[PDB]
């Protein structure tokens, strides 16, 4: 699992 | 009556929010006077944020490298530079809708509304709580970074949170406004866990005080305890533990309610013992750790903006 | 990922607050165009409101008696008239803030956003269910009759509620924007009781589709169900019966999942018939009921305004 | 009891 940087 | 999640008024930040783009990577900025701020991973590439180097990847921009857009209406980038994990644009035109407004930074427990924007609009409005982990349990998709956390005292903003990344467990990672990270998190695509978390016991007493103020008294006893015996509860079922501070801070609550606060705690370890045996309180069936006192009070008397 | 309470950005609204006196009484009134709206119990006194008969009251008023404020600006009153329960004040100069809108009257199991509002000002804002018994769980002192609830389309407000009064359970009653109550009540302080409530099962169900676009998987089962024997266990339960249009209209969350819709029911039958053995869905340990099938989809969609 | 109501 990984951390979501959430820009689009 | 009645007692809900209850978010301040939205409408001073909507004004404040912004689209910035760079590249394909867009997101949300908060526009005060002639500074926009939004997370520096607007700059990252698909390719780039597993372990990005912001310092490299800015110097290898220009102010024409960002598109900010308020509403139809596109901003000249003048100048840019990194604060911590933020970005700093500085625009030719300054907000005409700045509010008064502050940059603090807040403790674990302590709430503040987010307004949730994808693509510099307003998407919705909710109520969160830092937890002792320095996570939020928000609500966040893709294109939601640069969404913004407040609180509002009069008519002064005091912005608290912007929004970066969403953890494995599905809970968010933050920045104060400038830049620095709630907790132990890092604004890369990375294997990282939030610490162990625990109940805000100050505001589970808050939200009981709420509930008997609400004409739920089924929980309340005759029994009291001491704060030395009640921390020992409250060790063996994660809670935090309660100071003498905190028992002060329910001073107010304690006093229009006539119930003590070691009263109140002896309430709170029954609950934790046995449970609520098929009961409610406030509507919830579970104890309710994201009510501050100010919260309580705040809601029970009517405070305005 | 996160799913939570989530009201509409209130801006729109806020713009349209303002405070209305007559006497000693005072609440908010909505501001659109060059007309006041505001619940007709402000022409009443303390000794008015066993039963008011307001068309004499309103007949011994002249424009005179209703002072309008907009923030620090006195508004002038030009026309006054009774609509059933709410009044009509013409004042001399259109809202500049007026928003695009709507006045719509909704159904019991629809949501809304409440901007609860004091002397004019907005206070807080949250999400609502209109209740089958036709009232709301809202969180309402005195003094803020006059708020109104909303949903946002694009860039147009549809307001759907004005708020009236509390009942003796401390839930609230009030009127669509027309005027007209919602549900068997009376804008008079007498005994009145709501009828009895029961649990909106689209709803719920639609929340357990949220549940699971959000990684809680641990009520789903192989078994399915016949919406007859379904709903069957919803009369058992105090459960609203379930449709076809109920099921059409869980369409396409049930794609998203590839959860059939009776495939669900049967969790939900098996949920009522057991409870969830200490565990939780999205952070509730009961069954939640003021989720939308629409609200679900735009908050995991991130639809904005 | 009786409703109350929530003018102030």
């Amino acid at each position: 699992p990984h951390t979501v940087l959430q820009a689009v | 009556s009645g007692f809900r999640k209850m978010a301040f008024p939205s409408g001073k930040v909507e004004g404040c929010m912004v689209q910035v783009t760079c590249g394909t990577t867009t997101l949300n900025g908060l526009w005060l006077d002639d500074v926009v701020y939004c997370p520096r991973h607007v700059i990252c590439t698909s390719e780039d944020m597993l372990n990005p180097n912001y310092e490299d990847l800015l110097i290898r921009k220009s102010n024409h490298n960002f598109l900010v857009q308020a509403g139809n209406v596109q901003l000249r980038v003048i100048g840019h530079s990194m604060q911590n994990c933020v970005l700093k644009l500085k625009v030719d035109t300054a907000n005409p809708k700045t509010p008064k407004y502050k940059f603090v930074r807040i403790q674990p427990g302590q709430t503040f509304s987010v307004l949730a924007c994808y693509n510099g609009s307003p998407s919705g409005v909710y109520q969160c709580a830092m937890r002792p982990n320095f996570t939020i349990k928000g609500s966040f998709l893709n294109g939601s970074a640069g969404s913004v956390g407040f609180n509002i005292d009069y008519d002064c903003v005091s912005f608290c949170y912007m929004h970066h990344m969403e953890l494995p467990t599905g809970v968010h990672a933050g920045t104060d406004l400038e830049g620095n990270f709630y907790g132990p998190f890092v604004d890369r695509q990375t294997a990282q866990a939030a610490g162990t978390d625990t109940t805000i016991t100050v505001n589970v007493l808050a939200w009981l005080y709420a509930a008997v103020i609400n004409g739920d008294r089924w929980f309340l006893n005759r029994f009291t305890t001491t704060l030395n015996d009640f921390n020992l509860v409250a060790m063996k079922y994660n809670y935090e533990p309660l100071t003498q501070d905190h028992v002060d801070i329910l001073g107010p609550l304690s006093a229009q309610t006539g119930i003590a606060v070691l009263d109140m705690c002896a309430s709170l370890k029954e609950l934790l013992q046995n449970g609520m045996n098929g009961r409610t309180i406030l509507g919830s069936a579970l104890l309710e750790d994201e009510f501050t006192p100010f919260d309580v009070v705040r809601q029970c008397s009517g405070v305005t903006f």
